[PDB]
DNA sequence: GCATCCGTGAGTCCAGGG
DNA sequence: TATAATGGGAGCTGTCACGGATGC
């Protein structure tokens, strides 16, 4: 489904261009744009062909629910959902009122809603997560090093990916997996599978278990020593 | 749910090349490359520049991003600068333009319609340290190198030159990261070897080698010190939250003192000791005092040279010399008099 | 431990029992220069050996490794004074 | 032995492939110096 | 006094134990014995 | 039970090297199998 | 002065930069012959501080 | 509960299962409204166009 | 709204560990 | 660096109350 456009000179358009119906193909603008689409330019068959296409933004994973939330303006959201508190349906009433409680806290705390999302991921000091060698020379180390080293190939991987124009397919792949690496950093079998190391079904130690529990910091090692 | 049922659907959806489209996308990428070549030769730009911006306009401003070896930030605004010196060349030169945009095009096809041959290269070098996908991932990396310098004349098929390519990427991968400790690659392969070694020896032997029988095994600038020494580097470290017993009570590192930090005994020690020497040299004048703490460095950490002592209380460096001795000399009457310092020497 | 020369566990029920008590500077004792106050407990050897009362009690290291623990994940915890102003448990070492 | 199926090609050996523990006269084991016991299991019979 | 170059890191006798030695044992790399990489020797003393 | 199952990641590694390889031996890498009864008789419950 | 609060916040990347004394760039820990830390690595003194005190 | 959005819809966005829109330009699918859910055969239909090869 | 069908975190103290 | 090679394996079992989420 593309609209072709003969041509008896030099085009304007190169291939992958994309042209909105009044734009100047080719001959000097002799030629134009008819539909929405995305150039190919034919020199074998000597046509500028147009397949049918939007240049939609649609975009996935937490840059995409990055951005949204950067567009959130919190003090509509809370008139909108106030006059949703006016409502008959006890139902609607009790969603608004969910919805609110999360607007006003981030309204009142100043935090961002953005926030939620990470950029820059902390690196906790190094004699939290220690590599220490035991009596004998023989080395231990802490399971979160190999979360973060986990974390850092796959983050260094796809700068590398970025910076030769992979394919999408192949970014996707590599998004999902730093998706999947920060959160087993930071909650390790919450989603999916729990990391492990090799030649043991033992789930990695992340941040949430060093705090949660009998086991965790609070009640092993602040409520009592 | 599953992230390899996720990626084995996505890469079912691009459909497999026939010969024929095959040898034309690989033609499209190589005559696109020349025309990069051109285009450099007639712009005086430079190529890697000009690949950028045509593979900026191909992907589109999506993924936009700084290249590490381009000199100059790839901005939107220099590929548009970039794109309009381009798109003002004559008919003639203006061709190759079309050429290296085509030629991009049929690249991100190739390699999307040729993922699933590194699927079928990495499910076997599963249970080496790295996950699947990490090993889908960077075989993937290798498919993209042999995209770029494949040569369609040679009528070799694609998966041919694709394969070789695939398994250096996955194999550089697994001894650049299966270990905490990073180990060179060329000791990975040492250490490697030196297993299957091991191994053979074994299967012939009904029981494990010794250090000896390794090294007569490993031939000539092999002795057991050396087998030993290699072992020894090659140790993975051990999980500080392994379990000890059968309930999730007590883990390894709650067995591990800190060992850098002072004990309050030591601390102490070292506080009763800088109270006695305090004690003691106020038994010497000042200048004594003084200078031989200057000379020990118990005022500002380091040792002065007697140049520099002397050139402090106006003085020769023979005579800061001799009133540090005649300093000591006093200490050690005092000290053989009242045994007040001994039990600090261990 | 035994063969590690091992302190007792004064666990979370020990606490309720000195809290019941209102036994408040024991308590605080168990949780500071006895365990893992280290200035503390280097201060209150000292003081005992010289024949001194024993200082006071400053922040449990472990305390410490709950805020970077929790600044790991994210999260900012801090510790205010009365009118509301930071107050550095880290004696500047951790502030560029 | 190995066999390949179009050759008719058949290679024999015995390899070796480790070792298994021995229990002693009384009913234990000796696993790296230590005597231990296996203890039996009690489950739920297979059936229907 | 010059300070010396290695320290005393000598098994001791754990507080609350003791007894009569009755064997010690003493395996050294480098005499049918082979121990795991990098140590030289082991001791072992047995007290009743 | 234990040794069943260090016999079938043997096997895993049998198929593995009889795709990747130009003898009975050569195909046999006992050491999973050596693991599993090893981790059956020291770490079990 | 006397803790009397403690207040517990979303971090920003912002502040979580301002936190941060280096980018870990490398997954690297120790050098597997000195047993020292790599640069630009998870133990870099480079950014997380000396391993002996003052020096 | 912020965007409005489900457990299932903020699992399909955020582990790359399903596109969501930001800006539709003028997209048609009924146009394609802002905050919108489209599988991947779906938004490369709408963002590349429609087309088949037969043999 | 009204039930059902889900995920999830929890389970006294000490000791030693093989 | 070139014959050609194109979608993976593993499960796994005698608890319970409760807050939130899906079908009616
Ligand atoms: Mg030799």
């Amino acid at each position: 489904k593309a609209r072709v456009y003969p041509f008896e000179d030099d085009v304007e358009v190169s291939t992958g261009d994309r042209v909105a119906p009044g734009d100047v193909l080719a001959d000097g603008g002799k030629v134009k744009s008819d539909v929405y689409g995305r150039v190919e330019v034919d020199l074998v068959r000597n046509v500028v062909r147009v397949v049918e296409s939007y240049d939609i933004d649609a975009r996935m994973g937490a840059e995409a629910i990055q951005q949204l939330l950067k567009e959130l303006d919190l003090e509509a959201l809370e008139k909108e959902l106030l006059e949703e508190m006016k409502h008959p349906s006890r139902a609607r009433r009790a969603k608004a009122r969910k919805r609110l409680e999360v607007v006003r806290a981030f309204l009142d705390s100043g935090n961002r809603p953005e926030w939620m999302i990470l950029e820059a991921v902390p690196v906790l000091p190094p004699d939290l997560r220690p590599m220490v060698q035991v009596d004998g020379g023989r080395f231990a180390t802490s399971d979160l090093n190999d979360l973060y080293r986990r974390l850092i190939n796959r983050n260094n991987r796809l700068k590398k990916l970025l910076a030769q124009g992979a394919p999408e397919i192949i970014i996707r792949n590599e998004k999902r997996m730093l998706q999947e690496a920060v959160d087993a950093l930071l909650d390790n079998g919450r989603r999916g599978a729990p990391v492990t190391n090799p030649g043991s079904d033992r789930p990695l130690r992340s941040l949430t278990d060093i705090l949660s529990g009998k086991q965790g910091r609070f009640r092993q090692n602040l409520l009592g020593k | 749910s599953d992230p390899v049922r996720q990626y084995l659907h996505e890469i079912g959806q691009v459909p497999l090349l026939t010969l024929e489209e095959e040898v034309e996308l690989a033609r499209k990428v190589e005559e696109g490359m020349e025309a990069i070549k051109k285009l450099s030769e007639i712009t005086g730009l430079d190529p890697d520049l000009i690949r950028e911006v045509v593979r900026a306009k191909i992907l589109g401003s999506a993924r936009v991003r700084h290249i590490p070896g381009l000199k100059e930030t790839l901005d939107p605004k220099t590929v548009e600068e970039i794109d309009q010196k381009l798109k003002s060349l004559p008919k003639e030169h203006k061709r190759y333009l079309h050429i290296a945009r085509e030629g991009e095009a049929a690249r991100q096809h190739l390699i999307e319609a040729n993922l699933r041959l590194v699927v079928s290269i990495a499910k076997k070098y599963t249970g080496r340290g790295l996950s699947f996908l990490d090993l889908i991932q960077e075989g993937n990396q290798g498919l993209i190198r042999a995209v770029e310098k494949f040569e369609y004349k040679r009528r070799f098929k694609f998966s041919t030159y694709a394969t070789w390519w695939i398994r250096q990427a996955i194999n550089r991968a697994i001894a650049d990261q299966a270990r905490t400790i990073r180990i060179p690659v060329h000791m990975v392969e040492t250490i490697n070897k030196l297993s299957r070694t091991a191994r053979q020896l074994q299967q012939e032997l009904g029981r494990e080698p010794t250090y000896e029988e390794i090294a007569e095994a490993m031939g000539p600038g092999w002795d057991a010190k050396r087998v030993e020494e290699t072992l020894k580097i090659a140790q993975e470290p051990v999980s500080l939250e392994t379990p000890i017993g059968d309930e999730k009570d007590s883990f390894y590192g709650d067995f591990i003192p800190d060992e850098h930090l002072p004990s309050p005994v030591d601390a102490a020690t070292q506080s009763l000791l800088s109270e006695e020497l305090e004690k003691a040299l106020s038994k010497l004048s000042e200048r004594e005092a003084m200078v031989l703490k200057l000379r020990k460095g118990l005022i500002d950490g380091r040792e002065h040279t007697l140049e520099e002592v002397g050139a402090f209380f106006g003085v020769t460096r023979e005579r800061i010399r001799q009133i540090e001795n005649k300093a000591l000399r006093k200490l050690k009457y005092h000290e053989s008099r009242t045994r007040k310092l001994r039990d600090f020497l261990d | 431990g035994k063969a590690q020369f091992g302190g007792q566990r004064f666990g979370e029920m020990e606490v309720w029992a000195l809290e019941a008590y209102g036994a408040a500077h024991t308590l605080q004792e168990m949780l500071t220069l006895k365990s893992d106050d280290i200035e503390g407990r280097n201060a209150a050897y000292e003081a005992i050996i010289k024949g001194e009362d024993v200082p006071e009690p400053s922040v449990p290291e472990s305390f410490r490794v709950l805020v970077k623990e929790l600044q790991a994940l994210a999260l900012d915890v801090q510790t205010l004074d009365e009118k509301d102003n930071p107050v550095d448990i880290f004696e500047g070492l951790a502030s560029k | 032995q190995l066999i390949h199926k179009d050759t008719g090609l058949i290679k024999e050996d015995e390899v070796f492939l480790g070792h298994i523990p021995l229990m002693t006269e009384d009913g234990s084991f000796i696993i790296n110096g230590a005597d231990r016991v296996i203890v039996s299991q009690i489950h739920r019979s297979p059936g229907v | 006094e010059k300070a010396r170059d290695v320290k005393d890191t000598s098994l001791r006798v754990p507080p609350g134990e003791g007894g009569i030695v009755v064997r010690t044992v003493r395996l050294r790399r480098g005499d049918g014995v082979e121990l795991k990489p990098g140590v030289r020797e082991v001791v072992r003393v047995y007290v009743a | 039970d234990q040794f069943r199952v260090g016999l079938a990641r043997l096997a895993r590694g049998v198929r593995e090297r009889m795709l990747m390889g130009s003898t009975p031996a050569k195909l046999v890498n006992s050491r999973p199998l050596e693991a599993a009864i090893r981790e059956f008789f020291s770490r079990s419950q | 002065k006397e803790v009397r609060k403690v207040r517990i916040a979303l971090a920003s990347p912002e502040k979580i930069r301002s936190w941060s004394y280096g980018e870990v760039e490398k997954p690297e820990t120790i050098n597997y012959r000195t047993l020292k830390p790599e640069r630009d690595g998870l133990f870099d003194e480079r950014i997380f501080g000396p391993i002996k005190d003052y020096e | 509960t912020l965007l409005d959005l489900s457990a299932t819809e903020l699992e399909q966005v955020l582990y790359f299962s399903k596109y969501i829109v930001l800006d539709p330009k003028g997209a048609i699918l009924v146009p394609v409204e802002k905050r919108q859910l489209l599988t991947d055969e779906e938004y490369r239909e709408l963002r590349y166009g429609k087309q088949e090869t037969y043999p």
